[PDB]
């Protein structure tokens, strides 16, 4: 009972640590998305000129 | 009236020559862009 308690809790521990690390994977992608797209304001201004 | 039109014309043309770089247009600085 103690060994299966330790094992089944350790699956619950190492499952949720994956769900955590999977979120921060978005942080670089937002930076690159904004710093690519923002130029279309400068192109829409250059087209008005 | 011709004297008053004439002296004001030469005053305007001196102002343009004293800036030079217009030619009453914009010769030197154009098409530049940033960001």
């Amino acid at each position: 009972q103690f060994g299966s308690t330790l094992l089944s809790l350790l699956e619950r521990k190492d499952s949720l640590s994956f769900d955590a690390y999977q979120m921060i994977q978005s942080g670089d992608l937002y930076r690159f998305s904004i710093d690519l797209q923002q130029q279309d304001i400068d192109i829409n201004k250059a087209s008005l000129e | 009236n011709e004297l008053r039109g004439l002296w004001d014309r030469i005053e305007n043309r001196i102002y343009n020559l004293r800036h030079n770089l217009t030619l009453d247009g914009k010769e030197i600085n154009m098409d530049l862009y940033d960001s």
